[PDB]
């Protein structure tokens, strides 16, 4: 609980991710803001996200609460920020850490899943590469940079 | 709901 | 035995087909809980389906298998039987009483053990016999000295090894035995059967003194039970709280199941969060649950097993322990809420963590194992020497 929040801090200092980091925000160990700079695989290369991460009482068991603050264009990710990685929510398990969810939202954002979207405007279009990658440019020069 | 229950203690 | 072939196998479809075809009768009215028949069989077609296509021009391989080719031999003398056991019940079929039909039942059982080993051994349609898990260290090793990656022996040759592990007193005692441990009724030990039984009746260490007592002399003990006759068995009981009888769960192969009668009147049944039998059957006692074995006043003295050897406590080697100084942590402790030593081992996969942590995963509604995600088939209670 906890100390597991605090062991995960710790190891994430230890040796973290590329593309991406995060940590407490005030003296609240539960909140967290995370960053994740844009791949370059994707179109939303140079673009700089920032995520909250709240941990439930309920952690390690069930998973963290993870939310992009900084407008995205994804059909994995609603205006609402809510991202629809399976690992957050069926496909979690105890021993995940947070450097793994980082990694895999990136893994996420060069490789978008269409067939299981979030946002039903873009899952038709990309599934129309020329006008996705496109927008996804554009917003992350109005948004990210 | 499978038939079985929670051990008596 | 002989080899399988693809002529032989719709043989063994049109078999069972009849079979279900005779359970069918509406004078029958088998009860949908399980073991019932009507899943059983559609299911095992299914999955035996799924094994076949599998398999692709290399049928040929897949015929030559010793554990499939037993396999369809004991389903078609399984089907025979039950076929068999229509013709010469007649209508002795639909009284729920008579022998024929307790027979039926015996039978409806026998297929769920069937299928469970089935799909213990071809999990996706493939073979994985081989490379099966065997849930007790201790027994794991057993198997391997003795039988290699076999998947199948003949009750013989596994008469003979156990013998030298464990003796076998007498020639009773062995057929007591074999009528244990053989569920499917085929006159071999599969490495699935073995798995079930030395879960039933660890420690391995003491494993025939630990069945001689839950079973040879135990009143208690109900052999190829199903839920509902446990549930009729009661009954008679019913005006005669800690009145408790125990069988194999049939749904999860390997653990108890645990009927009783309460103060109240009631009968429930219930099987052991993983822990061994003979020490929720004392603490069961102890408590005022499990009074009466089978109704009877006298129950019997399960602290004689009590205290097996206990199993050597893990010490870390200086090259593993240097590395958690490096982590910024000490090896034992758990992984998973950073605050406890880890006390459990999870079987088979081998993962260490502390029970707290354990628990509220699975109260939690998650699948097995926290790290690997395998399957959690049994625990073994253990406490780590650090290195320092
Ligand atoms: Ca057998
Ligand atoms: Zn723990
Ligand atoms: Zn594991």
């Amino acid at each position: 609980a906890l100390k597991r929040i605090h062991k995960e801090l710790n190891d994430l200092a230890r040796d973290p991710p590329a593309q991406c980091s995060a940590g407490p925000v005030g003296d609240d160990m539960f909140h967290w803001q995370a960053t994740i700079m844009g791949p370059n695989d994707s179109p939303y290369q140079g673009g700089v996200f920032f995520l909250t991460i709240h941990f439930p009482t309920d952690y390690p068991f069930k998973p963290p609460k993870v939310a992009f603050t900084t407008r995205i264009y994804h059909p994995n990710i609603n205006s609402n920020g809510s991202i629809c990685l399976d690992i957050l929510r069926s496909q979690w398990s105890p021993a995940l850490t947070i450097s793994k969810v980082l990694l895999s939202i990136c893994s996420l954002l060069c490789d978008p899943n269409p067939d299981d979207p979030l946002v039903p405007e873009i899952a038709r279009i990309y599934k129309d590469r020329e006008k996705y990658n496109r927008i996804a440019r554009e917003w992350t020069q109005k948004y990210a940079m | 709901s499978d038939g079985y229950t929670p051990e008596p203690a | 035995p002989g080899t399988v072939d693809k002529k032989m196998v719709e043989k063994c479809w049109k078999l069972m087909d009849k079979v279900v075809r005779l359970c069918q009768n509406p004078k029958l009215a088998l009860k949908n809980s399980p073991p019932y028949i009507l899943d059983l069989l559609p299911d095992t077609y299914q999955h035996l389906r799924t094994i076949l296509s599998r398999y692709e021009g290399k049928m040929e391989t897949l015929g030559e298998n010793e554990y499939f080719r037993v396999f369809m031999e004991n389903l078609m003398k399984k089907t025979k039987q039950t076929i068999s056991l229509f013709k010469e019940g007649k209508e002795r079929m639909y009284e729920e009483n008579s022998q024929p039909r307790r027979n039926l039942t015996k039978l409806s059982l026998i297929f769920s053990h069937m299928l469970a080993e089935l799909k213990g051994i071809f999990p996706s349609g493939l073979f994985q016999g081989d490379t099966f898990r065997i849930t007790k260290a201790d027994a794991a090793e057993f198997w391997r000295k003795a039988f290699g990656e076999k998947t199948i022996v003949p009750w013989k040759s596994f008469r003979q090894a156990l013998h030298e592990v464990h003796p076998i007193s007498s020639g009773l005692e062995a057929m007591a035995l074999k009528s244990t441990i053989d569920l499917t009724c085929n006159d071999y030990i599969s490495v699935f059967e073995f798995d079930i039984f030395t879960r039933l009746f660890q420690p391995w260490s003491s494993l025939l003194r630990n069945w001689n007592s839950l079973a040879v002399t135990h009143p208690g003990y109900m052999a190829f039970l199903t839920y509902d006759e446990v549930k009729a068995r009661l009954q008679k009981f019913i005006h005669k709280p800690g009145s408790y009888i125990f069988r194999l769960s049939c749904t999860r192969l390997g653990q108890w199941a645990i009927g009783y009668v309460t103060a109240d009147g009631n009968i429930l049944q219930t099987i052991p969060h993983n822990k061994p039998l003979f020490q929720a059957l004392i603490d069961g006692f102890r408590e005022g649950f499990y009074l009466f074995p089978d109704g009877r006043n006298q129950n019997p003295d399960l602290t004689g097993l009590c205290e097996p050897t206990p199993q050597d406590h893990i010490k870390v080697t200086q090259e593993q322990y240097e590395l958690y100084c490096e982590m910024g942590s000490t090896f034992q402790l758990c992984k998973i809420c950073a605050e406890n030593d880890k006390d459990v081992k999870i079987e088979p996969c081998g993962h260490l963590m502390c029970t707290s942590c354990l628990t509220s995963w699975q109260e939690s509604e998650g699948q097995g194992c926290p790290f690997c995600r395998c399957e959690i088939k049994g625990t073994e209670p253990i406490v780590v020497d650090p290195f320092d």
